[PDB]
């Protein structure tokens, strides 16, 4: 059995897709567990000034009950069959997913379909989460990873709809109405917006059939089986610095626009990044690590942990870097950072991508250990590319890529680019904009 | 030799800043910039000015003593024969 051959074998994800516009699909496989659940492609970035917050608001009510049967109901059925029930909102996806047995893959479906089509959203459930909610953001506020990433869409994306977070405002919070989460899920939680995603041991006949009874409520209009296209977030070079010496260690994140889902070149940027990397200072491979950057970090001490990332979306991305340093090692650490980003666009090597590819392949096949996970996978796909990309088009794409390939594609999208920056807490040996613009450039 | 990093203590302030590429060289010259120069102007004139003003008026009445003293005084030969 040969990596070859093994992916060769993989059983295939079967989407099937319902009158009412909603996708089935699923990877079977032969666990007496299983996860299904369905990624709707709504979020924040579909919300505006006043809803800001509403689909947060909404993942905090999809649990505690729906009409045919109120919450403590709800909860009792859900943990006496011992299911997990978890889900998430984001920018531009929602999800709301069951881990389960197989054997229980049918009325998990309807659990699914009643949460998402008769949501309680019990009046005085409402302002009780209003005040949960007002306290996980007190928890989040101090979560500087996650502070520096919502400023950097802040920024790079300001003035538009991928500036907002996911959690909302504190005056949305403080007034959202029963009426707008209600108009919310009326508006975004629709059958061609949804995806019924399942993997593990189960019937893609059954599901499907399951899907049907449960998921009916078919569309009359043109306009409510219409996936409606966002308008464009324009991308802006700029930053945004919060500074509070006060705080222990500092952290920097600086992105350029990156392509957007559909675009092959994310194949070549993944790999890019791989050849960066990341590091914590728990790394024991220490300072023999392949990744020149986390080598320089061990050698000079020049941060606690930094990572590259390539953030996608329907129609743009972030590509860029995040480190965590001292307040007086931030320079050096953003020289060498940006450092590799030139040596990327100009002097990468075949060994350099030769490695990264195989970190990359090891990296794709990760994210397919579980059932969760896969499902997340198909649902994302579906929601992203309109279809299921095997792991072995991916490694047919990863195997393509070069150094030459490298070179280019990071060409385009880093050298000589306007980015967009963010710092918080001990800030002050950050160099300004100008200086760090020409890092820009030469290497 | 060495001073950004421990220049100063600060807490809780955002800045925002573009790119230069973002924006304009020399934004708002009639809305902004001239009204600011006529402002800038008008508030230092009566406090410049005046000296100078006297500056050149003690020229002024010195050079023209100086020259009006090399001009000659009738009253010196009236009763000349």
């Amino acid at each position: 059995a040969t990596y070859a051959q093994t992916l060769q074998n993989i059983p295939e994800t079967n989407v099937t897709t319902l009158d009412n516009g909603l996708r089935v699909a699923s990877e079977e496989s032969s666990q007496p567990t299983c996860t299904v659940g369905v990624w709707i492609g709504a979020g924040s970035r579909y919300e505006n000034e006043k809803n800001n917050g509403a689909g947060y608001f909404v993942e905090h009510l999809a649990f505690k009950g729906t009409k045919k049967r109120p919450c403590a109901a709800f909860e009792k059925e859900v943990e006496s069959m011992g299911a997990h029930f978890n889900g998430y909102t984001s920018r531009e996806q929602t999800a709301f997913y069951i881990k389960a047995l197989s054997k229980d893959m049918p009325k998990v479906v309807e659990l699914l379909a009643d949460v998402v089509q008769n949501c309680a959203l019990e009046e005085s459930q409402i302002e009780k989460e209003r005040g949960v909610i007002l306290q996980e953001l007190k928890e989040m506020d101090n979560d500087m990873t996650n502070v520096t990433f919502d400023y950097l869409h802040a920024t790079a994306f300001q003035g538009t709809a991928l500036a907002r977070t996911v959690e909302g405002t504190t005056e949305n919070i403080k007034h959202l109405t029963r009426a707008d989460l209600a108009s919310y899920i009326d508006t975004h939680f629709k059958a061609p917006r949804m995806v019924l995603a399942a993997a593990g041991g189960i019937s893609h006949k059954e599901l499907v059939d399951a899907a049907r009874q449960h998921f009916s409520g078919v569309s009359f209009t043109y306009k409510e089986d219409a996936v409606p296209i966002l308008p464009r977030c324009r991308f802006t070079g700029s930053e945004i610095r919060a500074r509070d010496d006060a705080l222990p260690v500092a952290h920097v994140a600086l992105a350029v626009e990156g392509p957007g889902w559909a675009d092959p070149d994310n194949v070549v940027l993944h790999v890019a990044n791989a050849i960066i990397g990341r590091y914590d200072r728990t790394f024991g491979g220490g300072k023999h690590l392949s990744s020149r950057l986390a080598a320089l970090a061990v050698e000079h001490k020049l941060c606690h942990s930094f990572q590259t990332f390539n953030t996608s979306y329907s129609d743009t991305g972030l590509f860029g870097f995040h480190f965590v340093a001292d307040p007086l090692s931030i320079d050096d650490m953003m020289f060498c950072a940006q450092g590799e980003w030139m040596r990327l666009c100009t002097s990468t090597t075949e060994s350099e991508v030769k490695r990264a590819k195989n970190h990359l392949r090891s990296a794709m096949v990760a994210q397919l250990d579980g059932t969760t996970p896969v499902c997340e996978t198909i649902g994302s796909h579906l929601l992203n590319y309109g279809r299921r990309i095997s792991l072995e088009e991916w490694d047919s794409r990863i195997s393509a890529v070069d150094a030459r390939m490298v070179r280019d594609v990071c060409s385009k999208y880093i050298y000589d680019k306007c980015p967009a920056l963010a710092a918080v807490g001990p800030i002050e040996q950050l160099l300004d904009y100008n200086r760090i613009r020409s890092g820009m450039y030469w290497i | 030799g060495i001073h950004f990093g421990n220049l100063a203590r600060v807490r809780h302030i955002i800045t925002y800043s573009l790119s230069p590429f973002e924006q304009r060289a020399i934004p708002n010259i009639f809305s902004d910039a001239l009204p600011n120069v006529w402002r800038r102007f008008s508030s230092q004139v009566f406090k410049v000015a005046p000296p100078f003003l006297g500056a050149y008026l003690l020229y002024s009445w010195g050079t023209q003593e100086f020259e009006r003293l090399k001009r000659k005084n009738p009253a010196d030969y009236e009763n000349d024969q």
